[PDB]
């Protein structure tokens, strides 16, 4: 607040602009870091009511609908690990919202596969689409279907040691 | 306001349907890059002291 | 990558100081509800798509690419045999063709 030193400071020039132009440069670019990662879809996909997907499970991925903030348990278990004329501005887009986002995503990969993100989506039994991403990779589709069950049970045993692993890991 | 992050779109997932395009459309979309800038010389000396 | 869509070119153009690529790329249109199956259950035996995808528009069984309604009869030739109707889950029974059978029947 002294008088004086801001007189003395404006012998100086603009340097206060040039910092603060620089300040304002990285935090809009921080909001459109955010843009490009999450918002890659202009459609908000949702679930089914009805979570049949040929006994694969996505409870721990989806979001949970008993917890207020609508995230999955894997990603209330990530907010959870994270813990002078200075101010901090908020980001763009909210916790909610990036949720939302990560939301969509899933629906959309799981309810369509790629088809959503290159263009309109298209309902795809999600079999099939593991089926498809198998054949993608050089293993025939008959390969898939023999093995459904073990392949549904190896896929969620999985995604319980992730969930173990970082709930387990400093 | 309050944004919307886009309009939404419940799929109609089942476990025996399949949804297969009868039509195409050829798009063309731009995808613009920056590749070089001005390029400028500061004669040292000669800025500072003329 | 290069555009949004299925990517199919691009060419490129001069900017001042930039690069402008016009992405030429395939986007799906007009879709319709079909009736699928992961296999066809023919003579005890189960069939899969080579390179496609079973579709009932509900009376009938074709094959077709996953990207373009193309509606194609059921044979021997794109499909093939892997094991018998009781390990696929969802299966349903609908004839086969041969086109060699035809050949031996004149
Ligand atoms: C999917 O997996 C979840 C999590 O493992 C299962 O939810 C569990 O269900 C059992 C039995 O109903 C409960 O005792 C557990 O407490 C549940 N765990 C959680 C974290 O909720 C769920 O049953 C599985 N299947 C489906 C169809 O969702
Ligand atoms: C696929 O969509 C194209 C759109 O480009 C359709 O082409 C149009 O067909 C109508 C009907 O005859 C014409 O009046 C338009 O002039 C056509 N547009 C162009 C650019 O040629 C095409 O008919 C559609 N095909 C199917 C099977 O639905
Ligand atoms: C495929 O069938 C489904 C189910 O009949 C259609 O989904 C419904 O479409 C109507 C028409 O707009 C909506 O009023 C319903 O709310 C939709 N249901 C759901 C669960 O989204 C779907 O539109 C059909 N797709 C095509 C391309 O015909
Ligand atoms: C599904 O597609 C098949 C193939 O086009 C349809 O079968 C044809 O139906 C027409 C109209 O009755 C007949 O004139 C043709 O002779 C049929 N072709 C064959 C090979 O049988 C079938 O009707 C379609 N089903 C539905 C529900 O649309
Ligand atoms: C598909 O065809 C198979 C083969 O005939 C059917 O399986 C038969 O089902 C009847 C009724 O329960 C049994 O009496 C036979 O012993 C079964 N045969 C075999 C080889 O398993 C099957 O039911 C048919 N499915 C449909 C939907 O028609
Ligand atoms: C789809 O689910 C219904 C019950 O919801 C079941 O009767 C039917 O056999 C299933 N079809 C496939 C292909 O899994």
């Amino acid at each position: 607040d002294s008088t004086e030193c801001s007189n003395l400071l404006l012998q100086y020039g603009s340097f206060c602009t040039q910092l603060n132009r620089a300040l304002t440069g990285i935090a809009v670019e921080q909001d459109k870091n955010t843009q490009e990662v999450f918002a890659q879809v202009k459609q908000i996909y949702k679930t089914p009511p009805i979570k049949d997907f040929g006994g694969f499970n996505f409870s721990q991925i989806l979001p949970d609908p008993s917890k207020p903030s609508k995230r999955s348990p894997i990603e209330d278990l990530l907010f959870n690990k994270v813990t002078n004329g200075l101010t901090v501005l908020p980001p763009l887009l909210t916790d909610e919202m990036i949720a939302q986002y990560t939301s969509a995503l899933l629906a959309g990969t799981i309810t369509s596969g790629w088809t959503f993100g290159a263009g309109p989506a298209l309902q795809i039994p999600f079999p099939m689409q593991m089926a498809y991403r198998f054949n993608g990779i050089g293993v025939t589709q008959n390969v898939l279907y023999e093995n459904q069950k073990l392949i549904a049970n190896q896929f969620n045993s999985a995604i319980g040691k992730i969930q173990d692993s970082l709930s387990s890991t400093p | 306001y309050t944004m919307s992050l886009g309009a939404e779109n419940s799929v109609a997932y089942s476990n025996n349907s399949i949804a297969i395009p009868i039509n195409f459309t050829i798009s063309v979309t731009t995808e613009i890059l920056p590749v070089s800038m001005t390029k400028t010389s500061v004669d040292c000396t000669m800025y500072i002291c003329g | 990558f290069c555009g949004k869509g299925y990517h199919l070119m691009s060419f490129p153009q001069s900017a001042p100081h930039g690069v402008v690529f016009l992405h030429v790329t395939y986007v799906p249109a007009q879709e319709k509800n079909f009736t699928t199956a992961p296999a066809i259950c023919h003579d005890g035996k189960a069939h899969f798509p080579r390179e496609g995808v079973f579709v009932s528009n509900g009376t009938h069984w074709f094959v077709t690419q996953r990207n373009f309604y193309e509606p194609q009869i059921i044979t021997t030739h794109n499909t093939f045999v892997s094991g018998n109707c009781d390990v696929v889950i969802g299966i349903v029974n609908n004839t086969v063709y041969d086109p060699l059978q035809p050949e031996l029947d004149s």
